[PDB]
DNA sequence: TTTTTTTTTTTTTTTTTTTTTTTTTTTTTTTTTTTTTTTTTTTTTTTTT
DNA sequence: AAAAAAAAAAAAAAAAAAAAAAAAAAAAAAAAAAAAAAAAAAAAAAAAA
């Protein structure tokens, strides 16, 4: 229907004279600069934002979104033609593929014969000599689609979907152009690969071996060939977009090139790409017809909404965030912003913020002490333990939420599972691995299987998982902080029994928890009325009642916490005696009493990492005495409910 | 050889008959309206009741039920003509308009067991349960190619030869130009329709007991694909056909048969009800005319065969109506589902209340204490075993999403199962994970459970804690707990025995004529239509042997179903007077000194009790169709909670 | 309610059969057509009294 | 003027090679599926104050 020479001129015109004031208001050619950067081989990926294209040619954006594979090819053609005139120096040949490109180009010039018309097969395939790769960023005027509803009517179209990443293969080399050499001639043979399989060539087709009518067997080699970083992921529907009685649907996303190594399993992502078929020929197909599988050829992969990425590299922000972080009540404001719909539990929220920020990991002369804070909320029924855990799951960047026994066994640990790219046995992690450097919220901790409690022992202290079962012999790597929620021994605290007889945790597991918080709800008229007013306001308006400080948005909380995270403070010597005295005093009162939990050196280490976290929240580089004071006070408030 | 049919007399007559049946404008234009309606909401399949066709043209009806593809292609030509007449632009926007069939199939109503070879190429209705769905695959129906060498663009069409002979030239995908120039396919310009194969098994409760089940393969084409999922009880109407084998040279004479669906439908209990304008007028009249005591009128009319338990019936109405889910901006969730537990003495009609809600409520799932075990109750994770991948399997409480799980003998359920349902009973979701897959399935259900106390019978002289053998964590998420007690009072016995004996004497009018026995045996079911997928409604029941006589009527079951469906959608908003009353009420409930001595707590009072005060008040307001939660609603909620949460211990 | 043996039971495969599908594949005669002869039926230049 | 000749010269019949056309044409191997059974890990219910 349409003429692609004119479309190529259109996309050339867009690339050459589109400008924006992004550089601090200075008017830059957004894509000409990148053509410069990738003509000098300083850049590989060119993300063509289609919002930019739509500013001056919405019909082009419609055509792109309707074919989306013709236009990716057109854009690659156009940029490849524009690169020579944007090259202002000579590339340093940073790579080994670059040497092959340079030798091929130089040989082609050397035997040029510019006026002689060479065969269509006597040329280098375009894909063999590109070194860049071009991707679309979907127009924002396209509303994201739901994985279930991306069907045959959108094959070939550019669509945007979002879901949880459930499974990512390892990055492995996918052949793009298979290069062969001959045993007779000295020409190279190229076989661009489009299918998932290919039959390697046997005889060479070069001009010399045809003239000579020689054998000319050709040999497949990796050295001149083109591979691309390839990776296959499975992405899954979000829970709040599944039909009522249904399970979430998956989609295969084929990720190649510079989009690899972005998504990890557990990530919430938005993927823009072309919905494309794979011919699926070969089977003993029941039905006649050209049936095919489907996949999303990823163009843009964006983590989001709990695993947001770009803010991390954008730590520089407004003067405001400077002024709130500088404020003295910043710690109180961040603590209050944790689940504002839950009323009360101010100190619990302070401790939870400490778990999110965490302490500093020590590595002294090969004896690792982990800076993770593990917290257990040992509480009465209906005191909002699960709500706090679910909130912390929605907040923390790498967080997995686990209730009683749905995620038991290999749902926490790893399992060996078959792959598809290589058909061998890959290792897949469970909740403790999917939360490797984040939080794992274990709800109903007390009703957990004993094997899983043992695994949690070894995770909490050594921060690994040792498996020596039949198919698996590995030490997984689980650097997570455990946020546990449990009920006392008989579902409710019994003041007639002893504290550890209510906790029903062994001393070893009880010591694994830096802060173990008792939450009792004794009735009382004033506090019950206040709690009821808060709850009824939340029901009435879907928001917490207004207070003096507006709670921070969960994006701001993530950014503030992440900005705190890279702030390793050191305990000074001037605090050594103060900390030691606090620990000794705490230790003495532990056995002076008859209603105290197990206390050990881990209690000191808990003081020390809690105070390090508190110092970190103030963005200081040394721990002060107020941090140690706040750590001590939180440690007493953990059991304050007993009084 | 390529010929065209200059004149097919049969095709002409068939198309004329079908267009005549569809025009319908003189005969109260039902299909006229149906076609304009599918044009309106942008569909391209018309569901045609074969009873209407049998009325208008019986000869077509027989020909269509017996020669399915010929007649269906004629009828789809006629339908495209009709759509083009009504709207030519919409008609050109779709290449094909399909006709699905509906209604009563006499002997063409089968199960996967009785679907035999005497039905090949006939339209059949098959009922069963989905055992496996395939992936939804696109099948190319029109491939567009571009030759960069010559700038030419070609297109190649592929007819649906699924059940017809396919010669190998029919399925060649063009890769080269005639000059052997490489073609490249235009995926966004090519046309693909999506394709899916399911297997329908004979329903386990319909199959002969002890025999292995029988299945049928079913083909689903575009817009019919995602209509069923494994474990669904569906009705599939289609053509029964023998699939072509692969070009051989020797054949064993055996053909794979398959059902090519022309319509798929679910259990009609779970479908959106049809609402004639008179029905909406009647609902508005009901709600507006009787507003103070409408809730009690609906409640006492709930399970008419069960005498008494009026508070239990009010609570069950609240469960059927539900609170309103809160969806906070930060993603936090508060449930609007009401969970009810009945503990009682033997034979106090609590299994009967569970069964009534099973009959009445949409998406109600049964279960007994040990009939479901964890994985069978919540979801499961299995491995596909043919692709090597993890697969999620929905259990009872996922299938009951936006529905009810009616758990009976809840006490005899194992402790691990109740631990498993803790998370569903409050968060309305099932968190499940093996290592290759993790998911958070939606299970937004309300649990109606029946249990027996420890020792089988309730002990009046023991604390309800010592008598209900459940812990405060499990009890507290049951937001209403009713001790249904067998008191052997003689006047109560008068009342109950009278009611029961009166229910054991009633004959259904007309159907029963004096001595009839109801049963039918394994053929009589397929003889007539299924009252599970089948397509003037009064308001009050007429007086009969159910009741003697008085100045208070009985809401009809059908009207109550329609009314509850309408009222369930309402989202009454809590007012400030209601909020203050509920807050102070809850604060008073928590403080024990307000409640007498010798009166124990059946279940603990927590913040969940406040949430359930709100939920019950909201459900009451829904019943009145208020759009606001007024003080009467809050009072009814508080009195229900007050009745449920305390029991008098005797001595 | 901490410890402990049968029980499956989901997952790895392996077997393993039965059935459907796949893969492989020039030579040899015959016949029309054209271009030749060849006997016979004319027919067109030879001469006489 | 006709009477022998003595060729064309047309036909039927033959040959007579070509050069093209026409006519013959299952069994052996594989794979996939669906079903089994088996080693291992995992999840149940009987034990006692
Ligand atoms: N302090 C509170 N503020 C706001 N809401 C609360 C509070 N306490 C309880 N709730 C409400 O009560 C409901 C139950 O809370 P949740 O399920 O978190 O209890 P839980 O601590 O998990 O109890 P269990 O130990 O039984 O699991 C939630 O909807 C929550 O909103
Ligand atoms: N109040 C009542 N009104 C009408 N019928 C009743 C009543 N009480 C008992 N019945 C009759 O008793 C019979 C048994 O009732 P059901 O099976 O529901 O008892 P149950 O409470 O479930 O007993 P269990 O607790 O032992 O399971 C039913 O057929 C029911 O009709
Ligand atoms: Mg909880
Ligand atoms: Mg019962
Ligand atoms: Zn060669």
């Amino acid at each position: 229907l349409k003429d692609y020479a004119l479309e190529k001129e259109k996309v050339k015109k867009f690339l050459q004279e589109f400008y924006q004031d992004d550089e601090l208001g200075k008017k830059q050619f957004k894509y000409g600069n990148q053509l410069v950067r990738l003509a000098h081989r300083e850049q590989v990926a060119l993300y063509v934002d289609l919002d930019d294209v739509a500013e001056d040619d919405p019909e082009l954006v419609d055509s792109i979104c309707e074919n989306a594979r013709r236009y990716a090819k057109l854009f690659a053609d156009a940029v490849q033609e524009l690169l020579p005139q944007y090259k202002e120096r000579e590339v340093v040949n940073k790579d080994v593929l670059d040497v092959y490109i340079e030798h091929r180009l130089m040989m082609e010039q050397r035997s040029r014969d510019p006026g002689m018309v060479r065969s269509p097969q006597n040329q280098y395939p375009a894909e063999l000599m590109r070194r860049f790769e071009l991707y679309f960023q979907g127009p924002s005027s396209n509303k994201p689609r739901v994985i279930r509803e991306v069907r045959a009517d959108s094959v070939g179209k550019l669509v945007t979907v979002r879901g949880i990443v459930t499974r990512v293969s390892e990055v492995k080399p996918k052949m793009v152009v298979a290069t062969y050499t001959c045993d007779q001639c000295g020409a190279e043979t190229y076989q661009p690969i489009q299918s998932p399989t290919f039959m390697p060539l046997i005889m060479c087709p070069s001009q010399e071996c045809q003239t000579n009518r020689s054998g000319g067997r050709l040999y497949l080699q990796t050295r001149g060939s083109r591979f691309i970083k390839f990776q296959e992921m499975k992405m899954q529907e979000h829970s709040d977009q599944v039909p009522v009685g249904n399970i979430p649907r998956s989609i295969t996303v084929l990720v190649e090139g510079e989009n690899t190594r972005i998504a990890q399993p557990g990530d919430h992502v938005s993927v823009t790409g072309i919905f494309l078929p794979i011919l699926r020929t070969g089977f003993r197909q029941v039905v006649q017809g050209l049936l095919s599988e489907t996949y999303l050829e990823a163009h843009r992969i964006v983590k989001m909404n709990k695993s947001e990425d770009d803010e991390s590299g954008a730590g520089e922000l407004t003067r405001e965030e400077l002024r709130q972080i500088a404020e003295e009540d910043f710690y109180e404001k961040l603590a209050a912003s944790i689940a504002p719909e839950i009323y009360g539990h101010e100190d619990v929220k302070k401790a939870l913020l400490l778990l999110l920020v965490g302490g500093v990991d020590q590595s002294p002369r090969g004896m690792k002490i982990r800076g993770n804070i593990n917290i257990c909320l040992m509480g009465d029924p209906g005191v909002a333990k699960s709500q706090l855990l679910s909130y912390i799951d929605r907040l923390a960047p790498r967080s997995q939420y686990t209730t009683g026994r749905g995620s038991s066994g290999v749902g926490l640990t790893a399992a060996v599972l078959r792959d598809s790219v290589s058909g061998e046995l890959t290792l897949e992690g469970g909740a403790l691995v999917l939360a490797d450097q984040g939080v794992c919220c274990i709800d109903e901790f007390d009703k957990m299987a004993e094997a899983d409690r043992t695994a949690i022992h070894e995770v909490m202290e050594q921060q690994t998982i040792s498996i020596a079962k039949a198919g698996i012999l590995t030490t997984l790597n689980a650097r997570c902080s455990i946020l546990a929620a449990a009920n006392p021994a008989y579902g409710r605290y019994n003041p007639r029994r002893s504290l550890e007889q209510n906790i029903q945790l062994p001393a070893a597991l009880l010591s694994r928890f830096d802060l173990l918080w008792l939450i009792q709800d004794r009735p009382d008229r004033d506090n019950d009325l206040r709690l009821a007013q808060h709850i009824t306001y939340v029901h009435q308006h879907s928001r917490q009642p207004p207070s003096q400080f507006e709670p921070l948005d969960m994006k701001l909380m993530r950014r503030y916490i992440a900005m705190c995270r890279e702030k390793q403070p050191m305990v000074p010597e001037s605090l050594a005696d103060y900390i030691t005295a606090a620990y000794v005093e705490m230790r003495r009162e532990a056995w002076a009493s008859k209603d105290a939990t197990y206390t050990s050196a881990r209690t000191l280490l808990a003081i020390l990492r809690l105070s390090t976290a508190l110092a970190r929240l103030r963005m200081v580089d040394v721990v002060e005495k107020e941090d140690v004071n706040e750590a001590i006070r939180l440690m007493e408030m953990s059991k304050d409910s007993l009084l | 050889a390529g010929t065209v049919v200059l004149d097919d007399v049969e095709l002409r007559e068939a198309q004329r008959d079908y267009l005549d049946f569809l025009d319908d404008e003189e005969d109260q234009g039902i299909y006229q309206s149906k076609v304009r309606e599918l044009i309106s909401d942008n569909q391209y399949r018309l569901i045609v009741n074969v009873n209407d066709l049998r009325r208008k043209n019986e000869k077509r009806a027989n020909r269509l039920l017996n020669n399915a593809f010929e007649e269906l292609v004629a009828f789809q030509r006629a339908l495209k003509d009709f759509v083009a007449s009504i709207d030519a632009t919409y008609a050109k926007q779709y290449e094909e308009f399909y006709v699905g069939l509906e209604g009563s199939f006499g002997s063409k109503h089968v199960s996967p067991r009785t679907l035999t070879s005497c039905f090949l190429s006939c339209v059949v209705c098959v009922e069963g349960i989905v055992t496996k769905c395939s992936l939804v695959r696109p099948k190319v129906v029109r491939s567009v190619h571009y030759c960069p060498a010559t700038k030419k663009t070609i297109e190649r069409r592929y007819s649906d030869l699924t059940t017809l002979v396919a010669f190998p030239s029919s399925s060649v995908y063009p890769t080269k130009d005639e000059e052997n120039n490489p073609l490249e396919t235009e995926y966004g310009l090519s046309v693909y329709k999506d394709h899916q194969t399911i297997t329908i098994q004979e329903m386990p409760e319909k199959a002969p007991a002890g025999q292995l089940p029988r299945s049928v393969d079913v083909i689903l084409d575009d817009d019919l694909v995602d209509k069923a999922k494994p474990g669904d009880r569906v009705q599939v109407v289609g053509t029964y056909r023998c699939l072509p084998g692969k070009k051989g040279g020797y054949t064993s004479g055996t053909f794979r048969t398959v059902l090519i669906a022309c319509n798929v439908k679910q259990m009609s209990k779970d479908a959106q009800p049809s609402f004639s304008a008179e029905d909406i007028a009647k609902i508005k009249k009901f709600s507006k005319t009787r507003s103070k005591d409408i809730f009690d009128q609906l409640a006492k009319s709930l399970a008419p065969s069960i005498h008494g338990h009026d508070y239990v019936k009010k609570a069950i109405l609240c469960l059927l109506l539900g609170g309103v889910e809160r969806d906070l901006e930060n993603g936090s969730h508060i449930r609007g589902d009401i969970n009810i537990l009945l503990i009682g003495d033997p034979s106090v009609a609590k299994s009967q209340l569970l069964r009534y809600v099973l009959c009445t409520a949409p998406r109600a799932i049964p279960t007994t204490g040990r009939g479901s075990s964890g994985v069978g109750l919540t979801a499961a994770v299995t491995t596909d075993q043919e692709t090597g991948e993890r697969r999620l399997e929905a259990g009872a409480m996922v299938l009951a999403d936006r529905g009810v799980v009616c758990i009976d003998e809840f006490d005899k359920m194992s402790d691990m199962d109740r631990t498993a349902i803790h998370e569903v009973m409050e968060q309305g979701r099932v968190t499940i994970a093996k290592a290759g897959i993790h998911a958070r399935l939606n299970a937004r259900c309300s649990v109606l459970a029946a249990a027996n106390p420890v020792y089988g019978r309730y002990d009046q002289y023991k604390t309800p804690m010592e008598n209900i053998g459940l812990q405060d964590s499990l009890l507290s998420r049951f937001d209403l707990l009713f001790i249904m007690l067998d008191q052997m009072d003689p006047e109560q016995d008068r009342e109950i025995s009278d009611h029961v004996l009166r229910m054991h004497r009633y004959r259904a009018p007309g159907e029963q004529d004096g001595d009839a026995m109801p049963l039918g045996s394994a053929v009589d079911i397929l003889a007539t239509d299924d009252p599970n997928f089948s397509q003037i409604y009064e308001k009050h029941d007429n007086l009969l042997h159910g009741t003697k006589k008085k100045k208070e009527k009985m809401v009809s079951a059908a009207f109550m179903k329609k009314y509850i469906h309408v009222a369930k959608i309402i989202k009454p908003v809590l007012t400030q007077e209601s909020a203050t009353y509920i807050a102070e009420e809850y604060s008073r409930l928590r403080s024990q000194d307000s409640m007498s001595s010798d009166t124990a707590r059946t279940s603990p009072v927590t913040a969940r009790t406040l949430e359930t005060l709100i939920r019950l008040a909201t459900a009451h307001a829904k019943a009145r169709m208020s759009k606001t939660v007024d003080l009467q609603d809050a009072e009814e909620a508080v009195e229900l909670v007050q009745y449920a949460y305390f029991k008098k211990v005797l001595e």
